[PDB]
């Protein structure tokens, strides 16, 4: 997601950035998404919906 | 204590500890602090490091282990 920068990238376009394969980054991002759904890190975020 | 009746997910446990806790039929943090240390030690796949993490996080959140609880539920 293009946070505090220019154009966002896809899974493959960030694969070259870290040398990781496309699929693992989809899982690396998936676990990062998984952490933020947990409480004590999502209370204030739910007030924006 | 309202913090005791909250689900055990609010403790931010790891996959191993949370899966073992759900496999040991505990769903309340008050139940988890109600049980004694030896009772959790005897259960399979609960070793020293996971229990140490549980003790540290409970102490940091103001709770402890082996506290006597009345009127549950």
């Amino acid at each position: 997601f293009g946070i505090d920068m220019n154009t966002d990238y896809t899974l493959e376009e960030v694969g070259k950035q870290f040398d990781v394969t496309r699929e693992r980054i989809r899982q690396i991002e998936a676990k990062a998404l998984r952490k933020l759904r947990h409480p004590s890190r999502s209370e204030v975020l739910r007030s924006f919906l | 204590d309202p913090i005791l009746l909250r689900p055990v997910d609010d403790l931010e446990l790891t996959v191993r500890s949370a899966n073992c806790l759900k496999a040991e039929a505990i769903h309340y943090i008050g139940d988890l602090v109600q049980r004694t240390e030896v009772e959790l030690l005897k259960t399979p796949n609960l070793g020293k490091k996971s229990l140490t993490e549980i003790k540290d996080v409970l102490a940091s959140r103001g709770l402890s282990l082996g506290m006597r609880l009345e009127n549950w539920p």
